[PDB]
């Protein structure tokens, strides 16, 4: 069972190593994705991050909804929306029919704070055929289970026919309590391009 | 004017000091 | 057996994307930690990083302290003191009891020379009751052993009073024989929140 | 032999922390290594520009040279060449006699457009003793396998007499198909410094 | 006019 | 003979230095005259003239009309107006009485191309007494002869008044059978001050 | 404008490269 | 006497005219006295940013540490630090044996607010032989009396040896009530050159 | 006597406020004078003056001879030309008829060495008919004397005829020993308007 | 009364120290009063002050009304408006009950000219409830005596009631006979808080 | 967007 | 506006010339 | 003799005029060349060209191998190379077949030294079938000779092939003595296109 | 004698084409002579201005001192400066002794103004050891002849000593009669280095 | 506001 243990872990580690999935984000930066940042929830405004140079106070940073499509998921390299319901929208790489969906949020035991609070709650995923249009279609309805692995993974509603979109707003309808913002780490998207 | 403030912020980020005066969001 | 090796596998991969130690690090910037920049040692005036924009070289600069609170250890992003004895100071995400101490340096296998004359040897780490204290509290007296693993966990000196510290001095007082400067790749602060 | 199988966990882990390939990387730009920008093949001109001034549109490029020899490789992170024929001068941080190479492409099962074929196919390292010398010494001639591992090595030819190289030129002769470009994310150079 | 354009189109990968 | 052939050659020098006429060119941009750029036809768009800094495409290099009142007509020194007629409005550095206009081209022995398909043929050349007139005043009706010499001259009409003029439109009307552009070297224009 | 981007391409013209992918009018 | 009432009084004005001491400033600016601004306290962050670029408020300050050795205290022409404890890390214009120090503030009688609840009140001066220095040598502390004179002197220890010092520091421990911030209008640094 | 008294003090303080003197400087730049700065000699290189822009420093920088017509006069605040002869031209607010010179220099109390050798000590005045005339008028022969008072004062030379000046040259030829420079606070020039 | 004398003349320096006054100058502008640009008179255009860098002319230097609420009073550090009637607008440091004004000219002794006829004469003060308030509520009518002191200070009109004001508009009426323009060297607002 | 605000509010003093 | 123009005459001012063709306004 | 007199005469300039040679020069950068400045030898550093904006200079800079096909060629308008051997390889405006290349130098007269020794002497020209092709076809082996005529022609090898070439590779072998560097001022290609 | 003809010529072609004149320019810029831009006469104040910037316009000039050394000289590159008196300091390229000096203005057949009243008159050149010497060594007094060539050579002063110079100064007594200012084409030093 | 200014008169010849 020595090989056998070795291909496990090569497997294992494969997959790691693959984005952790082995399935391409169409919503990742870096591959084509953006944020329509005008369709965005407003952010939270923290005038605590102080950045100085030469010891002269300069500018309050805050992180864009940008990081959202951002790998980095090191505890605060997340969007921070003001309030505890909101929305992100998404254009994606490609024209797909989307199978399914993925949000990371950091694990309790990596929190400063002690809990996840700020984590997403309920939420749902709706395709849009141009940036201008107010709901879309419904892909669906799900619930980011702060007691859950730090990546969960959801699966599109199946409908008879396959409408592609390259387009996606993310509503977060509820999060994990905080009583001032919600935190999103990672979305990303998954399907079939057209 | 978001790409042109985040192309400025990768310019000043390493030459910055960073002081945390209450917890960011996490 | 395979269902278990199977669970092995899983398991440290798990930990292993935890930060590798599956710990709050109170110390790291985008979680909350910081730097106090006049209260850190000389930097060794290296000019060794590119900065550029838009593909355009623009200039070379040296890596400040704040590195050392960020979680990228590939060779050079570490911040370089000058000399074999220096210090840093960092106040943390969280009034805590601290627990431990890690540090990490690249491996001799990844070192262009094969050797890590430029890690940090004896340390010792100090609790400060507020960012103006001269005399801290001693935590523990170390020496990151360079024959030893990259990332080293050290364990604090536990007290009988409940005294938290929200503010952290790293004391480095000798190096492993570089006769120029010492590199801090990355130092964390664990403990249990107030 | 349970603890058999932890031993061969931690040990991928171990060499998978290191880099992959727990060989010093003298290519690295962090560790030292740059790139020779203006002996470098001119980066691919995409269809539409960054930004207008004056009325003019200006930057017509993705990602500069500079990127592959950056460790980040997920998709975008790779320096686009015109056409299927290129080539990249790096200057290594040391004077080594060169030993191996690793060239890194992103996997089909991450791939935006289903392929992979903007991946370099036909390639050959040349060693040189100053960036201006016109023709190069052979280090070797290779094939990136499409069908192979993301990350692939490849052995230096055994040489009677040992040169040692500061300066390699990558040479693309062909990809695996695509009609527009090539798409490097990571070339490393590995061997033993004088 | 320092305007910043977007491409809408896909970056190599 | 000797001292009138020196004489004779001298004489052919002095022309020659004195912008080869010997004429006041009120066109002439360093001497004040200007093009009213939002009166010109449409400029010949072509990215194949690609200006790139540390390998970096930065920009596709056009030349503006401000060349057709530049001395300089080495092959490519002109302005190409989109398709083969358009026209040009010139400022001249003084009000004048129009007396007679130059057209230069470059000579087919001298052409990359073989041809000289590009120039201009038919062309007639108005007076306009404030930038937002349509026609303006006829002052000739001309063509440029591709068998003819380099530099051509044409004489004004005469009128039975003389009306001053600081501002001509050049309207070409057709070119030597180019399918793409036409290329205009150099216009002058010479006359009386007021 | 067009004077200021001609001013800025005085600036720029010697330190950038020039390549033809065809024939420039001519 | 009216003699010696006009010698009293020219006596006077000579005095005022010599920046009011008659004694060499080593601290002063302009004569080669500079501030070590990465080494001071961080100056205090004022409610609203000097301007906006790109929709990003910057520079939330008012004055820059430099104008504490720079002669000019009409009211506002102070370096405003946050809290009641911070410190300013001088370079002097020579190596010295430091005699004196002095410390100017605003009289209360041309302050707008009615009070100078934020000059400093406790403070101590520490020589430094480099700027890296944690721990300084003191050379006095002291209190600048809310009811005396603007222009404050306070004599250094009486030492048995002599060092010279090139640096020095001031440690503000309070101020006399402000409860945002305090502010430094002149400091002075008095001795012998070595 | 003491309502006498007052009046002494009174007197002499007015007279202090009116720029020391209380009489025209027909060579102050606010008031209308002008340094002919091609026509001054050598400025010492010292690159001692920081520029700074919102807190940031930017460079260093020499004081140019435009400092010799402004009042300030703190150590550091004067023209440095190089070596121990030099001359200087202004242009004065009017048209006059010189009758005497003023030239200041910092105290010895106020010099950092104990010493003021780079002080000018010999020098002469001219009056000049127009700024291209090579040989003017003799106005007077001096010498700043380092042991006389900070502000001295020169008597012009009268000559018989009414020869009216608005152009002045200072001519140093000596200074108090300073090997490389020799610094001039300012300058001022006194006399009848015509 | 030799004591008494020192003791008249440290009194009348100390009085001097203060401004010259020892009260509170609410329009001062490092205090935090401010120039409302646009409700201020035209400013006079001269093309007579060249600002030239390496030879060439790039700028005509005027002074803007700011330096109305400057304090250095040399001759030409004086805001000059076209003719001989104007207006300044000033927002204060801090609301308050304005108690008298402070209007400072140079004396006639230092004056190029010879006179002060661009001296302010008859003049008005009156108490702004907002910006956009034409008259506002009349605080006082005076002349500047051009025969009487530098500094001369004027007493608000007493009220039955005491209005507090943050804005005050300066109407000058006249000046002492200057043709072209008029000229404020600065202007001082007293009183007491709210 | 190189824009100039106005502070409105008193500085230190 | 006017911010920004003093802001760059503080950082011109040493390194011009000044000429006055006439008397400037005092 | 006369008309034939001013028929030669007349015939000359023309030919003068035509670039001197009356002959199509595919290498001119204006008429569609291009230098491949990858495959370009070393620049020396010169740093001797002034470069300004408003008249104001900003900064020295070398010329690069883009002069060499450009027409000006005063005293150092010319490309310095490193050392005494050297390479450019420059992209044709057509696939020509090659009939003769020119090289034009400064004559001695126009020269300060007196001499030319950083003229190029022994070279030879290759044809490239591609910008890749390492090893290209003869085209001729000559001298510029120091002791003839500033512009120089040279008679290509003609080959019974008729194997036609875009790109031309000039390799220079030695200079006329110049122990720092080489300059070439025109390089320039002529012959028939396809 | 046909072929005497063409000898002549070609001689005369010759000697054109080696800047008219067939002998060294130690001026000329791109040879290595400058402008010591900070020693030369203001240049002449345009009636308005280049651009503007916050609403202040900027740059009132035409053409810099540079281009007296830069061969172009069609109407308008030229440098104006005010009036009829003005001066221009040139570093050579080398130190020589001078032997002749060129001025060239256009021909009156090519002014706009159809006069060259703005051409130089009288002048004199002089040589200086360095370029703060006040009374330069003169090499010669001369007059450009409106009524003679473009260009005019003028012999230096016949010397019996050898001192060589690298720094000449051009002085201009006055110009043909333009009011407002004076135009210089270009200026050329001849001579033999030492 | 850095606007380009268009001279109307003619340079130095
Ligand atoms: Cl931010
Ligand atoms: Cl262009
Ligand atoms: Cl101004
Ligand atoms: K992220
Ligand atoms: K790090
Ligand atoms: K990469
Ligand atoms: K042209
Ligand atoms: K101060
Ligand atoms: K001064
Ligand atoms: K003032
Ligand atoms: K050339
Ligand atoms: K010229």
């Amino acid at each position: 069972t020595e090989a056998q243990a070795r291909a496990i872990v090569n497997s294992a580690l494969k997959l790691y190593s693959q984005d952790k999935t082995g399935m391409v984000d169409f919503a990742l930066e870096s591959g084509g994705g953006s944020i329509l940042s005008t369709r965005c929830s407003e952010t939270y405004e923290t005038k605590t991050a102080l950045m100085s140079l030469f010891g002269i106070p300069l500018w309050y940073f805050s992180q864009s909804p940008r990081v959202v499509i951002q790998p980095d998921i090191y505890p605060g390299n997340c969007w921070a929306f003001k309030g505890s319901q909101g929305y992100l929208v998404v254009r994606l790489s490609m024209m797909i029919h989307p199978a399914a969906f993925t949000l990371e949020h950091i694990p309790k035991t990596l929190s400063p704070t002690g809990n996840i609070s700020s984590a997403p709650k309920d939420f749902a995923v709706y395709g849009l055929e141009n940036e201008y249009q107010e709901e879309g279609q419904l892909l669906g309805q799900f619930t980011y289970d702060q007691d859950g692995e730090s990546l969960q993974m959801f699966q599109a509603l199946k409908r008879p026919d396959d409408t592609a979109f390259q387009i996606v707003e993310l509503r977060i309808f509820s999060n994990w309590g905080h009583p001032e913002y919600t935190c999103l780490y990672r979305f990303r998207v998954h399907g079939e391009p057209v | 004017q978001e790409d042109s403030w985040t192309s400025l912020e990768h310019i000043l980020w390493p030459f910055t000091r960073l002081r945390h005066n209450g917890p960011p969001p996490v």
